[PDB]
């Protein structure tokens, strides 16, 4: 018989679960200046490699249950490191389970072809010759979501065969020929134009660096389109330029050419000159008559909108650029216009 | 009720886009190509461009990319039977040497 | 249970391998050598590689051109995830769902031990033999999920299989599989719409 | 029920109109 | 909507240290001709070992019932009628009936809504039915802009207001001097949303 | 270093060029492992092509001869 | 439309070009074709893709589930039953410690083991190999006296290790474990020791039945640590160790590997070096002039956004795009 | 007074709730020939009463956390089995509840 | 339109899990007394 | 050691607007020491609350 | 003496000499959840000064 209620034992779940999630999910991506090496325990000397970044300890208490409480405020340490590489990213998840789940893995796989000149280009009668190269650097056309130095690692990718494919319309014979006739005048002649419509540059930034200067010589500026720019880790965009490129130990995303960036927030301001004299925006267009103040930090006139610290003339830019939104008073864009990569869908203020 | 003294900081993120600063007089998209870049004062005679960003202090080495936005267009033209000529186009930042 | 034949909600349509069609048993109907199968049509490839697979699954790259031609059109401009409006619940790209998985290949494996579900203690110690029940036993090692990562990985066969619920494989009526019309062209022939036919 | 709760009740509001007119 | 929970299997808890109610046992050997005989292990074996007989001692703990009645009583046990809820014992408590203090201090037992209420019935409660269902902490338009503001009782602030009226939402104003005042509100309970209702005032 | 407070980065910047070894020097990688020195090494000047399997020991051809 | 769309003549659909010239590289590959187009028809070149298939190696360090694989539900310190070396100070003797369970709950013990059970009239004595298996075992809440014990528990040949994800494989169809190393001509039978126990109680009991009350059955396995590393080895020094025995393990990070969102740079693209070539074959000017400053695979990122919805998965060009969960971006 | 740390046991949260959610969701819906009878308990000899699909039993084993791990993957005895004829079924779950419980 | 009366007979259950002490252990005995047979001795 | 010249790269015009040149321990108006521009905790707005 | 650090084996050792904090009679009892007591000395203490 028992006297009393019975032995029992107390556990709290949801706080359990809630750390667990942010202890996995968070703490083991902070910057590595933070966690520290273990006791005991060998670890890799080279920190690229998957063995250093696995055994390397991250306190809990940097990021417990009760960070930031009752506050929608993303980390200082993290809003800098890639969000992107990260094992919960969807579509990697999903390119990794689509390929197998397994070290050792056949594939048969379809690639496009992307440039633009001959992306579209209906190729008539004729024997035309088709070649092109393909890389096997696994750092290069792999994803890794902790962006180890696979090579080191021993990651490998070997070709067997590889075969061109293409569908042909079952056109009738005299409609085709009429239409290869027509195509080929001096008038109906095709035309493209890549839809990006750039011509990239890039510029080093040493580190601890604040400002930027950039000079370009006495060009002509006609037809000139406009500004794009944004910023990425240099341990990251690689070197195009050549083959193997030795120096590319880093395997997680590339916002060089994944389209993925996450380094905007960090710009402060943007000057631009022509002849070392004018200001390009300088007919007292905006309110601060001669660079793009993007955030203002301590000043306090009253210039940041949205209960954040983007000035109203950047954000008036922004929203013009975009949506061709600004001089009839400001409202949420329509989803057919604000895609994927539009500015407005990703604008997240935090206090 | 014991609330400790409260500062404020306020920040923001935009990940997947680029700043834009298009080439128009009043920042609108009223074309492909803009009405700043048809101007005289810009279609005819030469200039130099100088820049200056701003950004704030990492401790990893980065990178500014500028995309210059400009034309680039391509003309494919077929005389014959398995003939391809192309010509080629990249207006504000030319490229290729001439004869 | 549901009742596929009036529910719409049909599951059994990934099992189907190839389909022949023959008209007055001498001509096989798309017969101008339209296919790269042309004799019939190859739903899903079994165990053989010789070119035919696309979406990194096991249906045939003519199969998939007739499916997508006979929903969407789209085929003869390369392949791209049709509009919307035009993939509906009860379409085909929609349910498409293509998998692949690694297993132990038991043939090239030096120390390969088929261990049925009798004799595999994992989670040992701290769950019911076969059975939910209290748990029971001693903690141990264990011995069935035969590991494919790390330094230790068994040698592996990759298996790829795909499955299209709630849809019905279609193999229009015309002359190129797309659809111009109710009435499709293949139809008002003089030569289906004059004289009579049998088919196999 | 394993989640932070945010965007999930987010999401659960997203069933509502979206695309044209 | 009660679809109650998945508890099909049971979940376990266990000591950390692998086995506790452990006997110390000594190593025996088998003797030489008596079949049954057995001597105890002279050989280098330490005669004190700690081993356990029979299955290890263990607690057991539905988890995913536990998860369903925490939301359940969090998310709507607490937001009944106060005609329900009993006040407590031995605690002061406040005598405003909007005060934030009598609605935090006030006990609700649990008995009114637990797992088993209108089990697989999709089927909102009576009392709640009428009671503001807007007044809660999942309001996701609530809780959006009470963090956007902060998460500190001490917020400085700086937002932008719109007009509103009709007549000049969209007023296409020509060239000209125009006056433009308009007043302002400075009533707590009228500018600031609670999710409980109580009297910020 | 008494703490220089001059801006970090006040000369013209250059765009980087984009071939191999330039955007910066870090310990690199071979193809499928080898460890690469720095960009500005020493050993770098001159060329390695290192190849390093010879022709399978001619035993046989050993054999053939006194055969 | 009845006429004038749809030739009659024999015509195919898919054309399957084999390449021409072909040239391995330590890290590049180089494909050729002679893409020819028929004299009455028209080629959409968006059709057009290069299929490819061979061997994939993602390496040792691709781990793409987070969490274990093996005895997850276990504590995170419980350690495997094991019996290690351990100095003596009773009277370098190394007697030896045991620590392990015993869940099967047999009959009867003699100089052969436990007796499982009884057939006809012999009495039946488990197997050396696997027979006290670690799962099965007794299955009433309410204890109950257990005159017979048996149970498993590695040698202190085997190291030691956290019951948390530590695996060995097996040897035999009955799903046992165990170091089938023999020194004979059939050098494959198993080393399985039996070790016997009885209470320390049991002191003086000289000619009285000092019967065996437990019997553990030794093995030595091929422990392994596949996707679980130490979090804490409480001592530098290697070999077993009552020390050793608090040992903790923990689940090593998770880690997915797969191509680049549309196969982004598999193909040689806007790198002169390397550059496509496209030209008819009577001459052979290449018709693709490719600069280092262009960008086509963002710009065909893009583009791609731009015309359809970045959310749907296309798994034939690999359509899937990259993207964080909200949650983690912001607290 | 307390020497050395506190009393406590161990539980591991997210396997064991996945543990769950694989068996009671899939688990149960393996075709009849893995299930197998249990004992000492009666059951009906008709096949499709529900006190035949409940009182029969299937080993947890089958499928446990530990199953294609990794992959995404369909249960090869799944594949044919009816997928709509599940508790989770959505339009099934509204449609009953409808009417009432 | 239709009225009317439906049994959806006793093999019905909307809910999973189960109405009565669910948090209870799924082994604990209801507290009950028994008669056994006696080894007086 | 170094016995290179001082300044051989191109040399900038300087930016006019505020925290650009000569990043040193700053102090707004009423005292309140004000770290540096490079200072990593000045990537944000930072309004205080009541202005004594 | 420090809340969080303890002995760090399961593995039960028989500490012989043993230290921790406790509260005076002084301070009100009040349950662990929720008590918190802000500190006083930089290394992390929480104490009270007079």
């Amino acid at each position: 018989i028992r006297v009393g209620n019975n032995f029992a034992m107390e556990i709290n779940l949801n706080a359990n679960l809630w750390r667990n999630f942010l202890y996995s999910n968070i703490a083991l991506y902070l910057p590595d200046k933070l966690k520290y090496s273990p006791s005991n325990v060998k670890i890799s000397d080279n920190p690229n490699t998957y063995d250093y970044m696995n055994k390397r300890v991250v306190a809990p208490g940097l990021v417990d249950c009760y960070i930031n409480l009752g506050a929608r405020w993303s980390l200082d340490y993290m809003d800098n490191v890639n969000p992107f590489n990260h094992h919960r990213n969807a579509g990697l998840r999903y390119r990794s389970m689509l390929l197998g789940n397994g070290r050792y893995v056949p594939f048969h796989i379809q690639v496009p072809q992307k440039f633009f000149a001959i992306k579209n280009l209906l190729l008539l009668p004729g024997s035309y010759t088709y070649e092109w190269n393909f890389r096997k650097d696994v750092n290069m056309v792999l994803q890794s979501s902790l962006g180890n130095d696979l090579r080191v690692d021993g990651a490998s990718i070997k070709f067997d065969s590889i075969c061109l494919y293409a569908t042909f319309f079952p056109m009738a014979h005299n409609t085709a020929s009429t239409l290869e006739a027509m195509l080929r005048n001096d008038t109906n002649d095709q035309s493209f134009n890549d839809y990006l419509s750039a011509a990239n540059m890039l510029y080093p930034i040493p580190a601890n660096a604040t400002n930027v200067p950039i000079s370009i010589p006495s060009r002509n500026w006609a037809a000139f389109r406009g500004w794009a720019f944004t910023r990425l880790k240099t341990k990251e965009t690689p070197s195009l330029g050549s083959g193997y490129d030795p120096y590319y130990t880093y395997s997680g995303s590339i916002p060089y050419l994944d389209g993925t960036f996450y380094l905007n927030h960090t710009f402060k301001k943007v000057a631009i000159t022509f002849d070392s004299s004018v200001s390009w925006p300088g007919n007292d267009r905006l309110l601060t008559p001669n660079e793009f103040e993007i955030k203002r930090s301590v000043d306090g006139e009253g210039y940041n909108v949205a209960q954040c610290n983007m000035t109203k003339d950047w954000f008036l830019v922004q929203m013009l650029a975009n949506y061709n939104i600004g001089y009839q008073g400001f409202y949420i864009p329509e989803s057919y216009k604000d895609r994927m990569y539009s500015f407005f869908r990703n604008f997240q203020p935090m206090s | 009720k014991t609330a400790v003294d409260s500062i404020t900081q306020k920040k923001f993120l935009c990940d997947r886009t680029l700043w834009r600063i298009p080439f128009s007089s009043n920042f609108m998209s009223m074309g492909a190509l803009t009405d700043l870049g048809q101007n005289l004062l810009y279609a005819n005679s030469a200039h130099a461009l100088d820049m200056t960003f701003e950004v704030d202090p990492m401790d990893e080495p980065t990178l500014l990319y500028v995309l210059f936005e400009v034309f680039d267009v391509v003309r494919v033209h077929r005389p014959h039977r398995g003939v391809i000529e192309t010509v080629y186009l990249r207006t504000p930042f030319s490229a290729g040497n001439a004869t | 249970g549901s009742i596929p034949y009036l529910d719409g909600t049909f599951y059994l349509n990934h099992t189907f391998k190839k389909v022949a069609i023959t008209f007055d048993s001498s001509v096989s109907w798309p017969g101008n050598d339209r296919l790269l199968t042309p004799n019939e049509f190859e739903i899903k490839r079994s165990v053989d590689g010789e070119g035919y697979n696309v979406a990194q699954c096991n249906m045939t790259k003519d199969w998939f051109l007739v499916q997508m031609l006979a929903n969407y059109n789209i085929g003869y401009q390369g392949f791209y995830i049709p509009e919307s409006y035009k993939d509906r619940m009860y379409s085909f790209f929609r349910n498409f769902q293509p998998m692949s998985r690694q297993v132990v290949d038991d043939t090239k494996y030096k120390d390969y031990q088929q261990v049925g579900i009798l004799h595999q203690h994992n989670n040992s110690g701290f769950v019911g033999y076969l059975a939910p029940t209290m748990r029971e036993g001693q903690a141990y090692p264990a011995n069935f999920p035969y590991p494919l990562i790390g330094k230790t990985a068994v040698d592996s066969i990759t298996q790829k299989k795909f499955l299209c619920d709630r849809t019905l494989w279609r193999i229009p009526f015309s002359s190129n599989f797309m659809s111009m019309g109710a009435l499709t062209d293949l139809g008002q022939n003089l030569l289906y719409a004059n004289s009579a036919h049998a088919l196999d | 029920w394993n989640s932070s709760t945010g965007q999930m009740l987010r999401d659960k509001l997203k069933e509502q109109n979206f695309q044209q007119k | 909507e009660n679809h109650g929970t998945e508890d099909e299997l049971p979940n376990y808890c266990f000591p950390l240290g692998g086995v506790i109610n452990t006997e110390t046992l000594t190593k025996v050997k088998p003797k030489t001709g008596q079949e049954n005989g057995w001597e105890k292990d002279a050989t280098e074996f330490s005669d004190k070992n700690e081993i356990r007989v029979g299955n290890n001692f263990a607690m057991e703990i539905n988890l995913n019932a536990n998860l369903w009645r925490n939301f359940l009583y969090s998310n709507i046990a607490l937001y009944l009628p106060d005609k329900l809820k009993y006040s407590p014992s031995n605690v002061k408590i406040s005598d405003n009936p909007n005060t934030y203090d009598y609605m935090n201090k006030r006990v609700v037992a649990p008995g009114l809504v637990d797992c088993y209420i209108n089990l697989g019935a999709r089927w909102s409660l009576d009392y709640m039915d009428n009671v503001n269902p807007f007044n809660h902490h999942r309001n996701a338009g609530l809780r959006y802009r009470s963090m956007l503001l902060g998460n500190g009782r001490y917020v400085p602030f700086h937002i932008q207001v719109p007009q509103k009226f009709f007549a000049i939402k969209n007023l296409l104003l020509l060239p000209g001097s125009y006056t433009y005042e308009w007043n302002f509100r400075k009533d707590v309970n009228m500018v600031l949303q609670s999710s409980l209702g109580n009297d910020l005032r | 270093n008494s703490f220089d407070g001059s801006i970090v980065s006040s000369y013209l910047t250059t765009r980087m060029p984009p071939w191999a070894g330039v955007r910066q020097n870090v310990m690199g990688s071979s193809i499928d492992g080898r460890p690469v020195l720095p960009a500005n090494s020493t050993t770098l000047t001159y060329e390695t092509v290192s190849g390093t399997p010879l022709e399978t020991a001619a035993s046989a051809a050993a054999s053939a001869a006194a055969a | 439309p009845t006429h004038d769309v749809t030739t009659d003549r024999s015509q195919r659909l898919t054309l399957r070009f084999i390449p021409v010239d072909r040239e391995d590289t330590a890290y590049s590959y180089k494909a050729r074709f002679t893409l020819a187009v028929g004299d009455n028809r028209v080629l959409d070149m968006a059709s057009t893709y290069f299929d490819i298939r061979g061997v994939l190696d993602r390496g040792p360090t691709f781990k793409p589930y987070s969490g274990t694989a093996y005895n997850a539900l276990a504590p995170k310190g419980a350690p495997n039953p094991c019996e290690w070396d351990e100095a003596a100070t009773a009277l370098e003797q190394q007697k030896t410690h045991v620590f392990g369970q015993a869940p099967y709950s047999g009959i009867n013990i003699t100089k052969e083991g436990i007796q499982i059970g009884v057939e006809g009239q012999t009495p039946k004595y488990a197997d050396k190999t696997f027979q006290p298996e670690p799962q099965i075992g007794e299955s009433q809440w309410y204890e109950t006296e257990i005159n017979h014990a048996a149970g498993r528990v590695l040698k202190k040949t085997t190291p030691m290790k956290p019951c948390y994800g530590s695996y060995a494989k097996p040897t035999n169809e009955n799903g046992g474990q165990g170091i089938l190393v023999k020194q004979q001509n059939g050098k494959l039978e198993s080393q399985v020791e039996m070790q016997f126990f009885s209470t320390t109680e049991a002191t003086a009991g000289n000619g009285d039945n000092l019967t065996p009350k437990v019997v553990l059955y030794s093995e030595d396995v091929d422990i392994e640590t596949p996707d679980t590393h130490i979090s804490y080895m409480p001592t530098i020094k290697e070999g077993n160790s009552r020390e050793l025995m608090g040992q903790q393990s923990m689940p090593n990070r998770p880690n997915y590997i797969a191509f680049r969102d549309n196969f982004i740079g598999l193909m040689y693209y806007n790198s002169t070096g390397n550059m496509g070539v496209l030209a008819g074959q009577a001459s052979q000017l290449n018709a693709v002039v490719d600069l280092q400053d262009r960008n086509t695979e963002l710009s065909y990122q893009l583009l791609l956004d731009s015309i359809g919805d970045r959310t749907r998965y296309f798994s034939m060009w690999n359509q899937a795009v990259d993207s964080y969960d909200p949650d983690v971006r912001i607290i």
